[PDB]
């Protein structure tokens, strides 16, 4: 099926005394595999995944090298934006960066990304065509000008396309055990009796992965989503994730009522009732 | 722009009295990043508490697990205790073994 | 692998 690699950068400034907290994660699909804290001991590049061990000195080295010049770029940002839209130097602000790349299910480059925020808004964004920019306003017309007689689409459209694309399918076969495996979700049901008349009952969605999944309910094979309730798909904390979904029913009733589950580990999506 | 974190507190495996396991609470859709997030036994902290590298979502709001590992009894009481600058005191919510 | 080049704002 289709990948992808990502790259998420943080930057929080502290007026206070000295720089800004610099936070940097790598992903590949739903996957983290490296990390780069300002606040850490190491000044280094660090590993999250078995599979990415296996790289040597040179990668480390490059990675460590390269994120930091991530972080003086997003430093000075902060200030440049701090000017741009007048602002205290009092008050702490953030910048935020994502990028990557998708493979399609034939493995070749399906698209790119590479967006900016500034206090949790959008700023400036590659578009999709990876030639032109969406800047949200006249802060960022101001940077997307700058941008564009510098060439920087030109620029991250050779990385979005090749050495990103090139390192996403190097990582896939080196962790493949688990990068190219779906975890499909273990399932059952709870029965929950609210009230001598009514009873809740809650459809789990166990240790699955990748975290996209989707939960319905239907009553007399028809989708109900009153009197029923969806959480959020949550990390179980060992690379698996967690989602439920329960209903109010009639006691007695509850046959009437089949869960369905849906996931790309599953031939078929599967159909649970209770008792 | 400020938005107020979401809370889910959990255990990675189904809970079983006597049996180790992890107890998670999941920050997520808030903003800015600062945040103070400890885990609760009785009333009182978990000293030995740990939490994942903060990334964020899509509409960039951030997101972070915290975790302990622990080993629930029938008396015993956990919580997630949350304090952001969208809340005027901190919030708590209890675990609930079903959800 | 992260970029090798970022421009700043």
């Amino acid at each position: 099926g289709s990948h992808s690699m990502r790259y998420f950068f943080t930057s929080v400034s502290r007026p206070g005394r000295g720089e800004p907290r610099f936070i940097a994660v790598g992903y590949v699909d739903d996957t983290q595999f490296v990390r780069f804290d300002s606040d850490a001991a190491s000044q280094r590049m660090e590993p999250r995944a078995p599979w990415i061990e296996q790289e040597g000195p040179e990668y480390w080295d490059g990675e460590t090298r390269k994120v930091k010049a991530h972080s003086q770029t997003h430093r000075v940002d902060l200030g440049t934006l701090r000017g741009y839209y007048n602002q205290s130097e009092a008050g702490s602000h953030t910048v935020q960066r994502m990028y990557g790349c998708d493979v399609g299910s034939d493995w070749r480059f399906l698209r790119g990304y590479h967006q900016y925020a500034y206090d949790g808004k959008d700023y400036i964004a590659l578009k999709e065509d990876l030639r032109s920019w969406t800047a949200a306003d006249m802060a960022a017309q101001t940077t997307k000008h700058k941008w564009e007689a510098a060439h920087v689409a030109e620029q991250l459209r050779a990385y979005l396309e090749g050495t990103c694309v090139e390192w996403l399918r190097r990582y896939l076969e080196n962790g493949k055990e688990t990068l190219q495996r779906t975890d499909a979700p273990k399932t059952h049901m709870t029965h929950h009796a609210v009230s001598d008349h009514e009873a809740t009952l809650r459809c789990w969605a166990l240790s699955f992965y990748p975290a996209e999944i989707t939960l319905t309910w239907q009553r007399d094979g028809e989708d109900q989503t009153q009197d029923t309730e969806l959480v959020e798909t949550r990390p179980a904390g060992d690379g698996t994730f967690q989602k439920w979904a329960a209903v109010v029913v009639p006691s007695g009733q509850e046959q009437r009522y089949t869960c369905h589950v849906q996931h790309e580990g599953l031939p078929k999506p599967l159909t649970l009732r209770w008792e | 722009i400020q938005r107020t974190p979401k809370i889910q507190v959990y255990s990675r495996h189904p809970a079983e009295n006597g049996k180790s396991n992890f107890l998670n609470c999941y920050v997520s859709g808030f903003h800015p990043s600062d945040i103070e997030v400890d885990l609760l036994k009785n009333g009182e902290r978990i000293e030995k508490v740990e939490h994942s590298d903060l990334s964020f979502s899509k509409d960039w709001s951030f997101y972070l697990l915290y975790y302990t590992e622990f080993t629930p009894t029938e008396k015993d009481e956990y919580a997630c205790r949350v304090n952001h600058v969208t809340l005027s005191q901190p919030k708590i919510v209890k675990w609930d073994r079903d959800m | 692998s992260l970029a090798n080049t970022v421009a700043t704002l």
